[PDB]
């Protein structure tokens, strides 16, 4: 078990949290002098190239030494806890690798990252052709994500389809093991990031040609199979409908901006209330957030930075 | 397709719209330009201003007759870009019938 | 200018979703001769046209920066639609490139 050492260095590496007043001074700046100030930071410690993609990798290497070696410091129901935030980004790993071995291009042009399935885990994935040998590697760690995999992949082996079903079985599993670990804080974001990803999944994946009810997802409010469709359709009157949410004043809203916008800066509110309960999983749910969010604005400002882009394009988003 | 031009503008041919992998490469990317027209078999070839072909010549006198699949200037890079109105009308005017 | 808006803004959260939207799509971009190309005589002979018609998409992305992505996927439409003027203004400016030559000689 046990989360008293973890929450102890979580707690020291809080310390070195870029600050709001950082993308103040940051918007100002072009890109040869926000890499100078990066450096001084802590993700600075991995910051390589004055090319962007030299940029990315020192963001995975950051990312790696500080969030990715979390599962494996600690081990029982910890494990699981920790595990449960690091598998939906496993997920995103996990449709790439798959995309890769299917579509039969290189192992290359993925983002893997190491957590609870390590890089070696995805690199004899991709070397067990057979899906048969494929789903008995996904079988070994005994993830979530291989026994959704396990009843998934018998129906169908149609690639977009297999993703799809993928995601909805794996999150029907996952929404009770959070609602079930006790932490108020943890079901509050839960309910409100589950209403959030129905609504987000709908904009992104319309036009794949797929099922609406493969997207549809367990911790939903108002919500159903019925409504999810009509908004892959295109249709936003299902929002003048949809209430009791916190996301109620994105409402009557089209353009796309503006509501991502509000939807990320309420998780990001609710997230940071988890220090209210240190206690467990809270201190490194709250952690994980907050070190993506700042992951996110750096690739954001730097960007903008050398591109020439508007002061104004990232400077809304930053300020929530 | 093939459609390139600087990096974060050639990410999105990567994706759907348009279909592409490159970038610059020289002074009009010519290390991909030449060698890809030649086979021609592409749904699609488009040379940005982000490159900027000086010597449209070059594709037109090597080429010899070819409409299908050869490069349309467009732009490739923000900077509040819709100065190919000022420019094209000065690019046709010139060459092709009376100046301005 | 809204085509390069979403397009500039977005490269190092994605460059492995090149892959995604591609695979996703059902026939949303033709690699090979997916153009419509044009019969059309005019003064110098049969010289083809064409117009950049081919589905393009809009809004079939997942992943990257959330809004950064839908953006761009919605941007497609200002590239195929735009290319098709250009596809037959500068054409044009060919066929009146014999014409101008046989003319001025």
């Amino acid at each position: 078990d046990d989360f008293a050492y973890l929450n102890a260095r979580v707690r020291v590496r809080r310390g070195t949290l870029l600050k709001e007043s950082f993308f103040q001074e940051a918007l100002d700046l072009s890109f040869a002098d926000f890499l100078r100030l990066l450096s001084e930071t802590v993700y600075g410690g991995e910051l390589a190239g004055q090319g962007l993609p030299d940029v990315d990798r020192a963001v995975l290497r950051t990312q790696a030494k500080l969030v990715g070696d979390l599962p494996r410091l600690v081990t029982g129901e910890a494990r699981e806890a920790v595990r449960l935030l690091l598998l939906r980004n496993d997920l995103h790993n996990l449709q790439a690798l798959l995309r890769a071995k299917a579509t039969g291009r290189p192992f290359e042009e993925v983002l893997l990252l190491p957590g609870t399935l390590r890089e070696e885990v995805w690199r004899q994935a991709y070397e067990a052709q057979d899906p048969a040998g494929m789903a008995q590697v996904l079988a070994v760690p005994g993830h979530p994500l291989a026994r959704a995999l396990r009843a998934v992949l018998r129906e169908t082996q149609d690639l977009a389809r297999v993703e799809a079903l993928l995601a909805k079985r794996f999150f029907e599993d996952v929404a009770k093991a959070a609602k079930g670990l006790d932490q108020p804080a943890l079901r509050d974001y839960l309910a409100l990031e589950v209403d959030a990803e129905n609504l987000r999944t709908a904009f992104k994946l319309q036009g794949s040609g797929l099922a609406p009810d493969a997207f549809f997802l367990k911790g939903g409010r108002f919500v159903d199979r019925v409504r999810f469709a009509r908004l892959m359709e295109g249709d936003y009157a299902v929002l003048d409908e949809l209430s009791g949410t916190p996301f109620s004043g994105l409402s009557g809203v089209r353009d796309l901006k503006a509501l991502e916008r509000g939807l990320r800066c309420v998780l990001l509110k609710e997230a940071k209330k988890g220090v209210q309960d240190p206690l467990g999983v809270g201190l490194v749910l709250a952690y994980v957030k907050e070190r993506e969010w700042e992951a996110v604005r750096l690739r954001l400002l730097a960007r903008r930075a050398y591109f020439g882009l508007p002061r104004a394009q990232v400077e809304e988003e930053v300020v929530c | 397709m093939a459609v390139i031009a600087d990096p974060e503008t050639a990410q999105g041919f990567r994706l759907a719209g348009l279909e592409g992998y490159g970038a610059s490469s020289a002074e009009e990317a010519q290390s991909l330009l030449e060698t890809l027209v030649e086979r021609g078999g592409y749904a699609l070839v488009a040379v940005d201003e982000a490159l900027l072909p000086d010597p449209e010549r070059a594709v037109e006198r090597l080429m010899r007759g070819r409409d299908l699949p050869v490069l349309l200037p467009i732009a490739g890079l923000k900077e509040a870009f819709q100065g190919h109105d000022v420019e094209g009308y000065m690019r046709e005017l010139v060459r092709k019938t009376i100046g301005f | 200018q809204a085509a390069k808006e979403a397009y500039a803004a977005l490269l190092l959260a994605q460059a492995f979703d090149g892959p995604e939207v591609v695979a996703g799509a059902a026939l949303g971009v033709p690699p090979l001769e997916g153009v419509e190309a044009e019969v059309e005589n005019v003064w110098g002979s049969k010289v083809p046209r064409l117009k950049a018609t081919f589905p393009d998409g809009a809004l079939l992305s997942p992943v990257g920066t959330p809004a950064y992505t839908l953006e761009a996927s919605r941007a497609f439409r200002r590239y195929a639609e735009a290319l098709i003027r250009v596809a037959n203004t500068e054409t044009r400016l060919k066929k009146i490139g014999e014409e101008i030559k046989k003319t001025t000689r």
